[PDB]
RNA sequence: CCCGUCUUGAAACACGGACCAAGGAGUCUGACAUGUGUGCGAGUCAACGGGCGAGUAAACCCGUAAGGCGUAAGGAAGCUGAUUGGUGGGAUCCCCCUGAGGGGUGCACCGCCGACCGACCUUGAUCUUCUGAGAAGGGUUCGAGUGUGAGCAUACCUGUCG
RNA sequence: GCAAAUCGUUCGUCUGACUUGGGUAUAGGGGCGAAAGACUAAUCGAACCGUCUAGUAGCUGGUUCCCUCCGAAGUUUCCCUCAGGAUAGCUGGAGCUCGCGUGCGAGUUCUAUCGGGUAAAGCCAAUGAUUAGAGGCCUCGGGGCCUCGACCUAUUCUCAAACUUUAAAUAGGUAGGACGGCGCGGCUGCUUUGUUGAGCCGCGCCACGGAAUCAAGAGCUCCAAGUGGGCCAUUUUUGGUAAGCAGAACUGGCGAUGCGGGAUGAACCGGAAGCCGGGUUACGGUGCCAAACUGCGCGCUAACCUAGAUCCCA
RNA sequence: AUGACUCUCUUAAGGUAGCCAAAUGCCUCGUCAUCUAAUUAGUGACGCGCAUGAAUGGAUUAACGAGAUUCCCACUGUCCC
RNA sequence: AGCUCAACGAGAACAGAAAUCUCGUGUGGAACAGAAGGGUAAAAGCUCGUUUGAUUCUGAUUUCCAGUACGAAUACGAACCGUGAAAGCGUGGCCUAACGAUCCUUUAGACCUUCGGAAUUCGAAGCUAGAGGUGUCAGAAAAGUUACCACAGGGAUAACUGGCUUGUGGCAGCCAAGCGUUCAUAGCGACGUUGCUUUUUGAUCCUUCGAUGUCGGCUCUUCCUAUCAUUGUGAAGCAGAAUUCACCAAGUGUUGGAUUGUUCACCCACCAAUAGGGAACGUGAGCUGGGUUUAGACCGUCGUGAGACAGGUUAGUUUUACC
RNA sequence: GGAUGCGAUCAUACCAGCACUAACGCACCGGAUCCCAUCAGAACUCCGAAGUUAAGCGUGCUUGGGCGAGAGUAGUACUAGGAUGGGUGACCCCCUGGGAAGUCCUCGUGUUGCAUCCCU
């Protein structure tokens, strides 16, 4: 899958509301904190005696992931979140097809 | 889904007629439809869009609602000890005006007209159909009378044009 | 479970039934702190059956601002303006309250 | 052999009689019994059927309510199988002639204040026999909690049937299948 | 595994059921461009 | 053909049963729900406790800003908070007429469609302490809402759960 | 049984790693073991005693009076779900709203109209399979001008659950008025070049009920039980040589149901039932068993094989 | 006929000394010899050995055994009966 | 927007069956990502132009179906756009599959809400929409062994007998190509075709799991005939002798041994003959216990191991009648 | 009676061969400055009016193919319901009903709306 570098889509910021251009980038999930509540409660939780208190995934059935595009407005730099179907290949602004 | 997709066992309901595919007359994309008209629904093979389920196909509804390309059709569905009134859009390719209803409109002004001509002079009738009755009795006029009787049985016509 | 009806939330999963506390003495509670207050009142004689004075305090909270009712003692603040000693005051049936303020 | 359902018998069952046994309700029975059979009055049968039903079955009507659907109509009396409670939120009460099973204490002052008339059945019958002039009124039998939760189940879509819970707030019956944030909204 | 035996019996002990019609029906799912001017339509009719 | 029992199927070469007496298994309690009976009713409830009293574990009396449930909802929350019904059927009654009739009356209930409060969205003349007020005007959105209350206590059956 | 390990005869060892008494040490996930998971008070692959404890059990067993009325299900979806549960269906109870033939209801037909691709049929129609000759023999290969096969034309035998032009029977959908029709006005922000349409509203007028038959009536709501192993038969039908085999389709039946017939039998035939008298039948019968003819007629059969003798059916 | 020898793939190493249809061999009642009138038994040999093999000890071994097995002599009611 | 494909025919230096080029015919016999079906010709195919409707905001409907969710699809409304002269079309792929809750995490968005004594700035917590996944796919976090074994049950379900069935096994018939020196049928019967039998093994799972004692032999009786011998006969390629085919026929008999636990088999020997079977694969309160099939033990192979082996080996309690 | 523009029905309208046509049309046709267009003024586009009815379009014809209709196939095949019907079975008769499809044979070869124009 090749998807272009530049995009114009629609803009929902109030400054907007029309279709504009935007940069194309690929989302990556953050750091996980330590200080998220969820993050809190579980050290709390595996603190002390008695094991792993959570389950732990183990049957993994994917090969892929769903790819999310971020589309970063030129007009009022801020970004929408758009995501693709399942794709092994992913790339951003790769040569096109003939060319 | 569970098993059959939406288009599955349509090998024949689905196909065109022979010899009757490729450009749709346009006298399909003429016809007018109101509210509380009623329609068959037949499915077109050849456009792909605003196509009702198998199961709607061969069925008679009424009109409930009319957008830019497509009418929404009540239909009758026995689920086990109910009918359910299924309402969908269907587009207009996919629907026949259906003439299910056009001997009520013309008889109703029948009976009217009937009715009045008989108020008129004091005599009380009825408009209302009967079916088939008994024929009366008649002379038929004596003719030739051909003779029918049992034919020989002969084995070598067991067979379509004999053996 | 089955049917419609709210989820059941019964506490009734520990030893409750070693923990149930009747009511059947309740006459006789009744009967014990009658015969406690005629006799207290008889040793008290004749002083008030009431007991001390108690002052007029309001409700805490915005809930119960607007009403009032009995308080502990009186204020340190309120007997000297009554012109009352403070050590005087609870052996003439007065309540004293060295804690409570006067805002 | 016979080919029917049930050997031809019904199996509705409607009330016969009332289930109380109050001694006044049974006189009353008594008294519309012989009304309706000797006159063939629709009131009359209506009203014998009504003095059968069940609580539920014979809703309050409130003063407000029934000043509302007496307007115009001061000539004829108002005939109630039921209680009449008063409303706080009517402050003009015309003089009315009533006839009810029963009325609260404050209706029956009101009532009587403005110059109307508290009636019993037994009177209604010195006054009406047939029923003639009457004003025929059922209290609301729908509104009551219990009917909320009546009908599709709240799960179901477009339902707003009222759910079953013990407390009301965020944390009871508000997460999955009650918005889209969740799971689905139902 | 499977089988509609009977099935038709249970339908038919209190079906088949139609259902009640009246006759003014819902208007959800109709056109929201000609509902409006219903609408519009009946607020200043006189 | 031997009863009881599980079973598609029992007289069964399926199991229990030698015989008699007596004992022997859907109960009590908490929560909720529908139904029904009863009291009162926009209220209802004497429940902790107090006053007493059959010399008295009962009965009787007491709710003074007590409390529970109800009387208002929506929202995660900050908060805001019901302008008060139209129509098609319909019980009963009244008038005319003596028709499968025509008028007036239109409760309950059901269908349909507005309006009102709130979340969300949208809208802004005219003011204001600059973030609020609100003339007008909204929405295929959402609500366990409103549009002259129906609840509270209590008895019992049945049902779910501990 | 003398005996919860004994008795008889026969056997191993018998100065040694020998036999034995008493004293003493090791205690339960511990001890002790020349090792068999042996032994630890008839208990040992974790002793015994009391307690937690009335431990839990989707599994087995049982579950106590009488008549009366109604009366099932072995099917759907979801579940570490398949001996279970929930869910819908079937069922009871409680009613309520109306109705009395003017019913707006029906496991039925009639009339009008719509959909279909099974049975059959078709190949002398596409696709696929397939037999034989005939003519033309132009042009290609084959071999020896000849010659076989390729080719072309017109014919021909036989075929298809996953082929088909065509195409039934049975079954499926819709419609046959008072929620109808017409006339004159009105509303709109929707729609049109257009008070043009669309829908709705008001008023006036008309409407013998607008096919047959039936209608022990119609609608609505609440609470809840049981059930969620099925089996049999005509017919259609898949797997299998076949099965009292396994799995589906429509209906009925058994299960839950006796009663008459089939000698006997859950399902076949008849037929379903309060307690009785009389009458008459259904299926099946009328030589005896055994209620009813050795009844009145025609023919066939002669079995020295146990002649033959009644749907399912042996 | 067999394969000292050669070629070739290849392993950490390619089972060496020995032993074997063994209490270890499927095929199998293996083949040959021996024991018998006759032997799926016994013994001695043979070995591309399903799946033998060196202190997971290999191959032997006098003496010993209430240990498993075959044969011969004596003996007999085990049997003819 | 323009164009028409597969294939074939007739032509052109190198050039041929097959390069490229020209004309003609050409209903799709091509192509359309993938399975199959359907669909499509101035197109849905091919070649070019411009592009991002593979966009934002809800609700409704269909398929699934409890008329729940998810996935997928459809018809509108309100925005913003693309493309074309325009009508129009476009909310991913021509249509029918290509996918995922709660909690938690992470990102995006709203000069948004809260941190509850009052404030400011960090941090944290909420509201709305996506992403990280549960393939047992309505979604626990999960390796063996037991021959030392235990419990609740199950004839809803295996390992016997019996029952249905008879493929397989066994036995028998019909047709007549041919064999038989000659000669279809003395005796045989290819190619086909019709049956019987329940002494084979399978198929099934109807009965029995609060138990019908599970191999063989020994002993003992009775029964069958599809007749091995014996009695009476027909046929022959029957001279005699012997043998073969067939008929009536179950009265009588059908043995002693080596090896093997065997059933089965094989050999030695005798004999008129050494036929084949049934009776819960007759027969364990009749025996026996060699085998199989508990616990001890050894080998080989397998397994890291505990242990496993329709592989071999040796030792291993056979109860009760008086109803 | 026709043509032309836009059509409706989409073969009785298609395909093949042969023959024929007044007038107005419709065509072929001439040219390449401009708009536009390609390897190519062939096509597309623009401008034009010398020539021709040769083709196209139109009409007719063919013991033509196809297509459409009828007859026949045939009360045949199949089929709903019924039987204590026949038969060892396979299958089949009868009873109350419904009821096809190739071959063969005959016939047909479009109809029609709005507008403009010719015959006038
Ligand atoms: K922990
Ligand atoms: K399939
Ligand atoms: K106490
Ligand atoms: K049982
Ligand atoms: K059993
Ligand atoms: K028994
Ligand atoms: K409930
Ligand atoms: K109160
Ligand atoms: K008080
Ligand atoms: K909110
Ligand atoms: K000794
Ligand atoms: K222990
Ligand atoms: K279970
Ligand atoms: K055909
Ligand atoms: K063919
Ligand atoms: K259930
Ligand atoms: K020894
Ligand atoms: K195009
Ligand atoms: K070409
Ligand atoms: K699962
Ligand atoms: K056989
Ligand atoms: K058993
Ligand atoms: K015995
Ligand atoms: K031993
Ligand atoms: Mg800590
Ligand atoms: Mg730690
Ligand atoms: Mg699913
Ligand atoms: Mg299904
Ligand atoms: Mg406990
Ligand atoms: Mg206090
Ligand atoms: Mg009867
Ligand atoms: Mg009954
Ligand atoms: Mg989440
Ligand atoms: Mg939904
Ligand atoms: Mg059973
Ligand atoms: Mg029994
Ligand atoms: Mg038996
Ligand atoms: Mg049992
Ligand atoms: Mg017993
Ligand atoms: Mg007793
Ligand atoms: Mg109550
Ligand atoms: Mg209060
Ligand atoms: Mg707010
Ligand atoms: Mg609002
Ligand atoms: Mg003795
Ligand atoms: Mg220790
Ligand atoms: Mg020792
Ligand atoms: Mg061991
Ligand atoms: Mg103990
Ligand atoms: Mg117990
Ligand atoms: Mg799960
Ligand atoms: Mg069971
Ligand atoms: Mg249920
Ligand atoms: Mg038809
Ligand atoms: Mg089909
Ligand atoms: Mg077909
Ligand atoms: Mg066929
Ligand atoms: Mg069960
Ligand atoms: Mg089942
Ligand atoms: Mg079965
Ligand atoms: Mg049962
Ligand atoms: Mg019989
Ligand atoms: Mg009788
Ligand atoms: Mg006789
Ligand atoms: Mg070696
Ligand atoms: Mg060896
Ligand atoms: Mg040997
Ligand atoms: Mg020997
Ligand atoms: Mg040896
Ligand atoms: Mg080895
Ligand atoms: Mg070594
Ligand atoms: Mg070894
Ligand atoms: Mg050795
Ligand atoms: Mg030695
Ligand atoms: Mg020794
Ligand atoms: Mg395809
Ligand atoms: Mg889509
Ligand atoms: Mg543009
Ligand atoms: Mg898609
Ligand atoms: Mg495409
Ligand atoms: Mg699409
Ligand atoms: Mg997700
Ligand atoms: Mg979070
Ligand atoms: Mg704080
Ligand atoms: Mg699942
Ligand atoms: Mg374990
Ligand atoms: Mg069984
Ligand atoms: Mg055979
Ligand atoms: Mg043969
Ligand atoms: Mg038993
Ligand atoms: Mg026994
Ligand atoms: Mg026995
Ligand atoms: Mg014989
Ligand atoms: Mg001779
Ligand atoms: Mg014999
Ligand atoms: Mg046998
Ligand atoms: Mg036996
Ligand atoms: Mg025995
Ligand atoms: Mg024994
Ligand atoms: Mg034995
Ligand atoms: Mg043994
Ligand atoms: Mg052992
Ligand atoms: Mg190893
Ligand atoms: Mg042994
Ligand atoms: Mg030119
Ligand atoms: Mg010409
Ligand atoms: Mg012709
Ligand atoms: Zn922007």
């Amino acid at each position: 899958v090749n998807v272009p570098k530049t995009k114009k889509t629609y803009c929902k910021s109030k400054e907007c509301k029309k279709h504009t251009l935007h940069k194309v980038t690929q989302y990556k999930k953050g750091k996980d904190s330590l200080a998220a509540q969820g993050k809190r409660r579980y050290d709390r939780k595996q603190s002390g005696y008695g094991g792993q208190t959570k389950p732990v995934f183990h049957k993994k059935a994917k090969t892929t992931k769903k790819i999310v595009l971020r589309l970063q407005c030129q007009g009022c730099k801020h970004v929408s979140q758009h995501p693709i179907k399942r794709c092994k290949h992913f790339e951003i602004g790769g040569d096109k097809k003939g060319k | 889904p569970a098993g059959h997709g939406l288009r599955s066992r349509t090998r024949d309901s689905f196909s065109r007629a022979f010899r009757k595919k490729g450009t749709i007359a346009l006298s399909t994309y003429l016809r007018i439809f109101k509210i509380g008209d009623y329609v068959d629904i037949k499915v077109n093979g050849a456009i792909h869009k605003g196509m009702p389920h198998k199961f709607y196909h061969g069925r008679t509804g009424r009109v409930w609602n009319v957008t830019k390309r497509a009418v929404g059709v009540e239909v009758n569905k026995q689920v086990r000890n109910k009918i359910l009134r299924k309402r969908i859009h269907v587009r207009i390719e996919h629907v026949q005006q259906s003439r299910c209803t056009e001997e009520v409109r013309e008889r109703i002004k029948k009976n009217d007209q009937l009715k009045a001509d008989a108020k008129a002079r004091g005599e009380v009738i009825s408009t209302k159909r009967q079916p088939l009755g008994p024929k009366p009795g008649f002379m038929v006029e004596g003719a030739t009378l051909e003779t029918v009787t049992p034919i020989p049985y002969d084995v070598v016509n067991d067979l379509k044009g004999g053996y | 479970m089955k049917h419609n009806n709210v989820i059941p939330n019964g506490h009734f999963k520990k030893h409750w039934q070693n923990y149930v506390r009747t009511w059947f003495n309740q006459p006789a509670r009744k009967t014990r702190r009658r015969a406690a207050r005629q006799k207290k009142a008889a040793t008290i004689f004749p002083r008030p059956t009431a007991g001390s004075l108690r002052p007029i305090v309001h409700g805490q909270t915005l809930k119960y601002n607007m009403k009032v009712r009995a308080g502990r003692g009186f204020s340190l603040e309120e007997l000297k303006a009554a012109g009352i000693p403070k050590k005087l005051a609870p052996t003439i049936g007065i309540a004293v309250d060295h804690r409570r303020r006067n805002r | 052999g016979i080919d029917l359902v049930a050997g031809g018998k019904s199996k509705k069952t409607k009330r016969t009689a009332p289930k109380s046994d109050d001694v006044y309700l049974k006189l009353l029975v008594k008294l519309y019994r012989f009304l309706a059979r000797r006159t063939g009055s629709k009131f009359n049968a209506v009203i014998l059927k009504r003095l059968f039903m069940s609580k539920i079955n014979k809703p309050p009507l409130s003063l407000s309510r029934l000043i509302t659907y007496a307007t115009g109509k001061g000539d004829n009396i108002v005939v109630l199988v039921g209680t009449v409670t008063d409303d706080v939120r009517a402050y003009e009460v015309p003089k009315i002639k009533v006839c009810a099973l029963k009325f609260t204490e404050t209706a029956r002052a009101r009532i009587e204040k403005a110059g109307g008339e508290c009636l019993t059945f037994d009177q209604l019958a010195l006054r009406a026999p047939l029923g003639q002039n009457t004003l025929l009124l059922r209290g609301p039998k729908n509104s009551r909690e219990a009917v909320k939760h009546f009908g599709p189940a709240p799960g179901v879509p477009h339902s707003h049937t009222k759910p079953y819970v013990r407390a009301k707030g965020r944390k009871f019956e508000r997460a999955r299948g009650k918005r889209n944030s969740r799971g689905y909204k139902a | 595994n499977h089988t509609a035996h009977n099935q038709s019996y249970k339908a038919h002990r209190n079906g088949i059921k139609k259902p009640k019609s009246h006759r003014h029906s819902s208007t959800k799912g109709m056109d929201p461009k000609f509902l409006r001017n219903q609408r519009y339509a009946r607020k200043h009719n006189k």
